[PDB]
DNA sequence: TCAGGATGTATATATCTGACACGTGCCTGGAGACTAGGGAGTAATCCCCTTGGCGGTTAAAACGCGGGGGACAGCGCGTACGTGCGTTTAAGCGGTGCTAGAGCTGTCTACGACCAATTGAGCGGCCTCGGCACCGGGATTCTCGA
DNA sequence: TCGAGAATCCCGGTGCCGAGGCCGCTCAATTGGTCGTAGACAGCTCTAGCACCGCTTAAACGCACGTACGCGCTGTCCCCCGCGTTTTAACCGCCAAGGGGATTACTCCCTAGTCTCCAGGCACGTGTCAGATATATACATCCTGA
């Protein structure tokens, strides 16, 4: 009787034990299908990579090696899908994208 | 007392996505608020969906239905086919 | 004054006048007016009732005298302006 | 028993000493004494304490080991510092580099005795803009100097400026500022630099509480820095009185003399001179108006509710009123030098009271705070009094320290009395030209009030030292002083213990088990006004002339030719 | 005379300097007060986890700076470069906050 | 099938405050729909404050508190007089 | 054994029962409490009397003898207190407030 | 002949006294129908649900149109123009 | 039995409606642009419900939008509707 | 300011009718009685995170002075917009007929909830070094006058 | 349109602490059975949706004209910025105490069940009157003249 993990059978990184066990015990619904945490898992994984992925690719713009919450920032309100996802949260040590209106710089 | 959290994950994923990128911990706070965020947001949808049908049951086409209300556009789409992939990459084995 | 201090301000007279002049800097204004300043600490002085009145009330709830992080991120989660980075 | 500690640590004293770099000899094996002084000294005298303990310390290098001074109070650190690098670099000639580390209070004194106590060795110090800092900083950064002199926390900016330099002997002052070793300034000293020596000056050991006399002995020498965490159990034993105080105090405390005889050194003053005019300890009494003791009664604006640490809120109406604009406002709405200033407590009544015998006798006096605010009420009360007063206090300026330091040496001062900062008490003055010491408040550590209570008689004190506490009955403050005393029973295993060992004598430790323990059983009796000028005449007037000097003042307290505001503070304070 | 910009490239840099980075911009201990004194009234004898009130200070800071952009707007759009109180009172009237 | 609705309660309380007026049906379906959606905000509440403290049950307490969250002042007073009275009275029979 | 509603105990209009229902099978919590389905009603009961007053009087003063959705509107929007509740909703029927700004009268 | 603006008032009264819909049905019903072609195809609605999008656009045009007005009036003019509508749907955050 | 595809019919919207719809809000004189302005306002509007409502239906296996689904698309983006039931 | 007059608005009076308020039969969801067990309430315990204050330093705030730029006030123009009219049309109201599918019931059955055995994925503690802060000095640039 | 000079980027060296890699200890995730049920699917109605047509007319449309408001302009006065100088309160480091926030252990009673009735609440009829709806009348009100 070897085991193996229902991460590794998706082929996912994300715990789907974990999930599977939080829509469970969180009264989303009684009884929970067996294919929503595989499903679910996969998404979460989607979406973390495209924002760490682009977080990466700013803070290289900035040559650090770490992405730090500006990069966050930075990643996701340039984004403009993510920032229609994400348009109503307040990031953390946030900072703002560069912005000047027209009429302010001289002639 | 343990206080679990989806750290190592977001980490792992990183380290196919940037093989060089180290990620401060600061950064690993958000990231995990997010994740637990976006995911009581779909499990909401997924919920009341459930509902409004009088099903019992969260499954699979909810969750991708559910994931069609939240994310805009191009997100829906690659979304929608990351999880159907997996999904059928789960039943094959 | 030296004698007896009677130098007591007030709180809100925290925020100063170069402060609020850093936050707009930041917003992206330019040049701002004089009476900004009283206005500005009514409008702080507002969003503060709401957001302490609700993280009060859960603590409250939960038999805690200690307000903590995760009830601030919770009465901001409520009033839609979800905060992240606290847990 | 721990017995590895006696042999293996003296076979580790020859580790240190010669590896490294009856315990009076082996750890002490190198031996010396000379009475006569350093050739550097300029117009000084040699009294045999500074003799016994130079050549000790002194040893103690010869030994290449460190040490803490553990004496009382007024027996000149500054000169047997002095003594110390002067005679050792007089010998060697090396000089350099050493420095120093003292209180921001004592500065420009230092400067001063390093101006008349020896031309030879000169320094640099650190003080106002880091302009100046620059100007010095830059010139002698190069670092051609005999010594650095820096204060406490300036180590932690400059930091970066003077670690670089490599260092042997270094000397701090005021030890008991160190305690933790996760406190700032001692971290940074270990992360700083290394220096093979050290030394902490000081008027006391360490706190009751006593867990961190690890860490002190850490900072000392190599001795326990290994095994620190096991101990804590067993020392603090201390913390059935024959059996808890046998078994325990007895067997443990005994265990730590054999332990602590080669590290602290101490007398009292008649050891030295005998010119202590007497005990000098006493203490008074007091009643607080009823007016806000009955707010002591009730506490239903206390307990529940703004208001916060309500003992805190207690100290704070324990010595007086008009801390809150509202006070005046009810009370006295023109906050005009005003009666019931002094009639609202017992301390300004009874001060009122001992007012005309101190400008009578003319015996000067020194009033120190614990809180800062009282001050100015008293300054203002003084104000009314109109006899003059310097005010000395913590951060209020940075030379005008010393400005008002000479303002008070000069020998014709009018000003009797003035007021000082109990947390910047530190040594921060010399006086010898006052008598009569006056202390407030509370003081949760006694350690500080020793600290102030030992400025009076001083070496070459002239004048007859007379001491009182103001304390009101009926009140938290007097509670505060039970716990104080109480921590004087706790010390007294402690720093009673530590106190009395310098040359490892026999039947002294036993003088103080019989005599000590009449004290400590005294007090065990002890657990379980006078407004007459006559009674405070007799605890003051120190002769009969003083007696009779005081009938002159018997003429005018003497001879001489309230709800409501509760019910303001009831309502008003009612929130 | 000694050299001195003219009116309002201060004001430019700055804004490209502040706009750089991501620090706090109001003084800690103001707004602790501020918050212990506004929360007086509610409940009394509340203690704050440190940690909580960079919260509340984190959130307003980020409120302040979006309403200042929104008002910005406004005054623009009024061909005025100057934000004025009709301005803010515009802006929150505008987005339903009254 | 029958679908159910609050339509003749309503209709009571308003018996019990204007003994003359009708009530349209049009009017009747908004009452309703109201009060589903009131409840629906109510309970919400008093469920994630049940999970926030990880408790696993919704109380009288719970109620209590979501409803000093959700309506504004004076209805917030009124209303939770309103509540702790009708449990009083409810528990003393 | 007589049978007595639990509304009738609590001297509430609303159906304690139908609520409790509810709690149970929506999902909310995986146990409810026994007070819950009583001081909830009575919630719903305090509100709805006040919706329904205002209303009422809002008809009275136009003369009409029902209520009807315009009633509904103006007795919503007049109250500030409802208004901050609602202030999300749109009503069928609903009409506006009459409203007319301060520039556009004639001088 | 009344003065420009008074038949502008008059309105304002008429319309906002009565509750009727301000859109012509078939037109608008048409409109819902093409823009649902282009998600599925062959939807049928229920009559019902066309007066709902009905009733909610209604509202909403109309919230929009008062903040608008409050834009313009800032501005002193009178008359609501394009930049308004695209300010105030700039500030709601809708863009 | 057929389905006429459909196009221009925007149109529908015509300016004396939209200048109805202003005088209710209490503007009183338009401009004249306003009007290609609006229609582009409403079409992004009903662009999003539908979507939702479409969404629901997909989702029950029905090919009929009802108003249960649109009323759950504007509780859905934060516009509650109340009288059609839900 | 005062008036005639047209215009729309509100007022009183029959009438019409479909929406509502009510009465009846029916039946399922609520209420009551009885059982268990697990979650919540409460006591015991301890330690860390909070609070209050003071010392000591220095970067920021307050104050003020001058002057340049912009808000505001008025005026003149012309063009885009409202108003009224006559004309055209598509909405609306009413019918008709078809039928696709919304909606319910009757089967079974795959499948998800439990419950017990088993073990390594992940968690906390703890080393331990390089990325980043940071200073400092150098060079290069961007905003002002003459 | 050329210099001056105050910002700002850049190279290099330093140090330091927070990311990150490592290890033992669990508990939560696997496995692996069984068993009760949502739901999946077929089969039926019967309804509301669609499509169409014909008939009426209120509204939409095109247009003409007058006009008042949008907009550009200029001026003018004031007030917010930039700079320097004096002051102070924030900030970091101390010191202390004690109190709520954690845990753990134990108990007890509340609520989820479950079974048994039974009446409240619902579908469905039914009568009847409140508010359209229609005619006629009276009056405020804006516009233009005076
Ligand atoms: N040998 C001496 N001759 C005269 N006075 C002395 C001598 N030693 C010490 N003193 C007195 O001690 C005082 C300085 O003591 P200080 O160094 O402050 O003591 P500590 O450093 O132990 O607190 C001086 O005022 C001085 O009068
Ligand atoms: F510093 Be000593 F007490 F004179
Ligand atoms: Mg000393």
């Amino acid at each position: 009787a070897k085991a193996k993990t229902r991460s590794s059978r998706a082929g996912l990184q994300f715990p789907v034990g974990r999930v599977h066990r939080l829509l469970r015990k969180g009264n989303y619904a009684e009884r929970v299908g067996a294919g929503a945490p595989v499903y679910l898992a996969a998404v979460l994984e989607y979406l973390t990579a495209e924002i760490l992925e682009l977080a990466g690719n700013a803070a290289r713009d900035n040559k650090k090696t770490r992405i730090i919450p500006r990069h966050l920032q930075l990643a996701v309100r340039n984004d403009e899908e993510l920032n229609k996802l994400l348009g109503r949260v307040t990031i953390a040590q946030g900072g703002v994208l560069p912005n000047i209106q027209s009429v302010l710089l001289p002639k | 007392t343990r206080k679990e959290s989806y750290a190592i994950y977001v980490y792992k994923v990183l380290k196919q996505v940037h093989p060089d990128t180290g990620i401060s911990s600061k950064a690993m706070s958000i990231m995990n608020s997010f994740v637990n965020d976006v995911f009581e947001r779909i499990a909401g949808e997924a919920s009341r969906l459930a509902h409004y049908n009088k099903r019992s049951t969260i499954t699979s086409r909810e969750i991708q239905t559910a994931v069609r209300l939240l994310l805009p556009g191009e997100l829906a789409k690659h979304a929608v086919s990351e999880g159907t992939k997996a999904v059928t990459k789960y039943t094959s084995a | 004054a030296k004698r007896h201090r009677k130098v007591l301000r007030d709180n809100i007279q925290g925020i100063t006048k170069p402060a609020i002049r850093r936050l707009a800097r930041r917003g992206g204004v330019k040049r701002i007016s004089g009476l900004i300043y009283e206005e500005t600490r009514g409008v702080l002085k507002v969003f503060l009732e709401n957001v302490i009145r609700d993280a009060v009330t859960y603590t409250e709830h939960a038999k805690r005298k200690t307000v903590t992080a995760m009830d601030v991120v919770y009465a901001l989660k409520r009033q839609g302006r979800t905060l992240y980075g606290f847990g | 028993l721990l017995d590895q500690t006696k042999d293996t640590r003296i076979t580790h004293l020859l580790r240190q000493t010669n590896a490294f770099l009856d315990y009076y000899n082996v750890a002490h094996r190198i031996k010396e004494d000379i009475k006569k002084q350093p050739s550097i000294l300029v117009g000084g005298t040699l009294k045999d304490y500074q003799i016994k303990g130079l050549q000790w310390m002194v040893s103690l290098f010869n030994n290449h080991l460190n040490g803490i001074l553990a004496d009382e109070m007024g027996l000149g650190k500054t000169i047997q510092t002095i003594s110390l690098l002067t005679y050792l670099y007089e010998m060697k000639n090396i000089r350099g580099p050493y420095l120093v580390i003292v209180p921001l209070s004592t500065l420009s004194n230092w400067s001063s005795e390093f101006a008349k106590w020896a031309p030879t060795l000169r320094t640099i110090s650190f003080k106002g803009s880091p302009n100046e800092r620059k100007a010095k900083q830059a010139k002698i950064r190069a670092g051609e100097f005999d010594v650095v002199l820096t204060t406490f926390e300036y180590i932690i900016k400059e930091r970066a400026l003077l670690s670089k330099v490599k260092w042997v002997h270094m000397i701090i002052d005021e030890g008991h500022r160190m305690k933790n070793a996760q406190s700032k300034l001692s971290l940074t000293l270990n992360t700083h630099y290394h220096a093979d020596y050290r030394l902490i000056l000081t008027g006391t050991p360490l706190q009751n509480n006593l867990p961190e006399l690890w860490a002190l002995l850490n900072f000392v020498l190599p001795k326990i820095f290994n095994s620190v965490k096991s101990f804590d159990e067993w020392f603090n034993t201390p913390f059935d009185k024959i059996e808890l105080s046998e078994e325990e105090t007895l067997l443990v405390i005994r265990r730590l003399h054999k332990v602590l005889r080669p590290f602290l050194l101490r007398r009292l003053k008649k050891d030295v001179e005998k010119e202590l005019p007497d005990k000098v300890e006493k203490v008074v009494k007091c009643k607080m108006s009823a007016l806000q003791q009955i707010m002591y009664q009730q506490m239903l604006k206390y307990r529940r509710l703004g208001f916060n640490n309500q003992i805190m809120q207690l100290k704070k109406i324990c010595n007086h009123p008009f801390v809150f604009e509202e006070v005046e406002d009810q009370i006295n709405p023109t906050r005009e030098t005003n009666d019931d200033i002094w009639r609202v407590a017992g301390k300004f009544e009874l001060l009122d009271r001992i007012l005309p015998k101190l400008k009578a006798t003319g015996h000067r006096v020194l009033i120190f705070f614990q809180m800062t605010q009282i001050m100015d009420i008293m300054e203002d009360f003084l104000r009314y009094i109109n006899i003059k007063y310097l005010r000395l206090d913590g951060h209020t300026k940075s030379d005008e320290r010393s400005e008002l330091l000479r303002l008070f040496n000069a020998p014709d001062s009018e000003y009797l009395c003035f007021i000082l900062s109990t947390r910047a008490g530190g040594l921060g003055l010399n006086l010898q030209t006052a008598d009569t010491v006056i202390i407030f408040d509370t003081d949760w550590n006694p350690h500080q009030d020793l600290q102030a209570q030992d400025r009076a008689h001083r070496i070459g004190q002239k004048n007859e030292v007379r001491i009182l506490r103001l304390i009101t009955t009926n009140s938290v403050e007097e509670v505060i002083l039970e716990r104080a005393y109480k921590k004087l029973d706790i010390d007294g295993k402690v720093i009673q213990a530590g106190k009395f060992d310098n040359k490892s004598t026999s039947e002294e430790q036993e003088a103080l088990l019989r005599s000590l323990l009449d004290a400590e059983e005294e007090r065990r009796k002890k657990r379980e006004e006078e407004l007459k000028d006559s009674e405070i005449n007799e605890i003051l007037a120190r002769n009969d002339e003083e007696m009779a000097v005081l009938t002159r003042m018997d003429e005018d307290r003497s001879k001489k030719e309230k709800r409501e505001e509760s019910e303001s503070a009831a309502v008003y304070n009612g929130r | 005379k000694p050299h001195r910009y003219r009116p309002g490239t201060v004001a430019l840099r700055e804004i490209r300097r502040y706009q750089k980075s991501t620090e706090l911009l109001i003084r800690k201990l103001p707004f602790q007060r501020l918050v212990r004194e506004i929360a007086q009234d509610f409940k009394t004898d509340l203690r704050f986890q440190s940690s909580a009130v960079m919260a509340l200070q984190e959130a307003s800071e980020a409120y302040l700076v979006a309403l200042f952009e929104d008002t910005n707007l406004c005054a623009i759009h009024a061909k005025r470069v100057t934000i004025m109180p009709k301005d803010i009172q515009l802006a929150r009237r505008i987005r339903g906050e009254r």
